[PDB]
């Protein structure tokens, strides 16, 4: 019945529309605006940085979506990041990762 | 005696992409023997002109001529000069016309709560303002298919109070009061110069208008960050 109008996944945030049929009333249908929003809480500013601060402020531009720093995190997209680490006297620059069952190559 | 030369418009270049000038030499004595030329600036003839028209009842004979150019020819500033022979005038008269930028906008407005309570019909108006120059065409179409002629007239342009340079135009299309149930589309395509692709569609359907119901189902949770 209701289908989806924006699927983003930068800020989680799902908008979609329906009609609800009434019955043999005038013309008078309410139209209804579904939005889904998820609160990241106990997550980091930074895409690629586990020590920044703690999320305060929870802005989300619902005019910007419909024509960039994300808060969640996505499923379908791996994220890495280097730490620099010793185990002895060379200082090696592995790449790290985020999320699990993400990074996989194919 | 009259002589007129309207120059090609728009619309005939965007859906037909042939351009042609034509000088009218109407209101004439009634005589054989009348030859159509078009005579360039560097020296260039244009093709084989037909299908002449028929003569007025009011005892004046008139005349119609072709040239077909490119479009190319028209927006560089080749002016054409078309000239006509008679009886009555010694020496050919001739009749010169040669043509003398800001991105459109598109704005579909919904019709009134006031007009569906009636139950009679409804109108639906796109409002294109905020562009230059004037002359321009406005077409609509209902899922891809062209609809009839006289079903929309576009209005004249007319220059913006506001805007110094700017013109706008209106078109409506006015169509049954129940066929809001499903919606038909019914978008709303322009073609303007000033444009790389020439197209603007917009869709203002039953459910895209001025909800009047909101419910952000907003959850907080600790092990966020997923976004399932
Ligand atoms: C903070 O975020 C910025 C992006 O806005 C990061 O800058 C880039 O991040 C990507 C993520 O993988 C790296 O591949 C690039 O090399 C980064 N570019 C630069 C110029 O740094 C930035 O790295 C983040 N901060 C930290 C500490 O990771």
């Amino acid at each position: 019945e209701r289908i989806v109008l924006v699927d983003n996944k930068c800020k989680c945030a799902r908008i979609t529309s329906r009609i609800i049929r009434s019955s043999e009333d005038p013309n008078e249908d309410i139209v209804e605006r579904n939005i889904r929003i998820i609160v990241p809480l106990n997550n980091r500013e930074n895409i690629s940085d586990p020590t920044s601060p703690l999320r305060t402020r929870f802005v989300y531009h619902l005019s910007d979506l419909c024509k960039e720093t994300c808060y969640t995190y996505d499923r379908n997209k791996c994220y890495t990041a280097v730490v620099p680490l010793v185990y002895g006297g060379e200082t090696k620059m592995v790449e790290t990762a985020l999320t699990p069952d993400a990074c996989y190559p194919d | 005696i009259r002589v007129f030369a309207i120059p090609p418009s728009f619309a005939s270049i965007f859906l037909t992409k042939s351009t042609k000038l034509t000088c009218l030499v109407t209101d004439l004595t009634t005589y054989d023997s009348v030859t159509i030329s078009w005579t360039r600036q560097n020296g260039e003839a244009v093709k084989t002109h037909t299908n002449i028209s028929e003569s007025h009842p009011n005892a004046t004979f008139s005349a119609v001529g072709e040239a077909s150019i490119c479009e190319d020819d028209w927006n560089s500033g080749e002016r054409f000069t078309c000239t006509v022979t008679h009886t009555d005038l010694p020496s050919p008269l001739k009749q010169t016309i040669s043509r003398p930028l800001h991105r459109p906008d598109v704005y579909l407005l919904p019709p009134a709560r006031e007009q569906l309570n009636l139950r009679e019909s409804a109108t639906i108006t796109c409002l294109v303002t905020g562009f230059s120059p004037a002359d321009v065409f406005v077409q609509w179409m209902q899922r891809g298919q062209p609809l009839s002629p006289e079903k929309y007239v576009t209005s004249a342009p007319m220059p913006e109070p506001q805007a110094p340079g700017r013109y706008f135009a209106h078109s409506i299309l006015t169509v049954s009061e129940e066929e809001w149930n499903t919606g038909e589309t019914y978008t709303c395509v322009v073609a303007h110069e000033a444009l790389p692709n020439r197209v603007t569609e917009r869709t203002v359907d039953k459910s895209t208008g001025k909800p009047t119901l909101y419910n952000v189902s907003l959850v907080m949770s600790d092990t966020a960050g997923t976004c399932y």
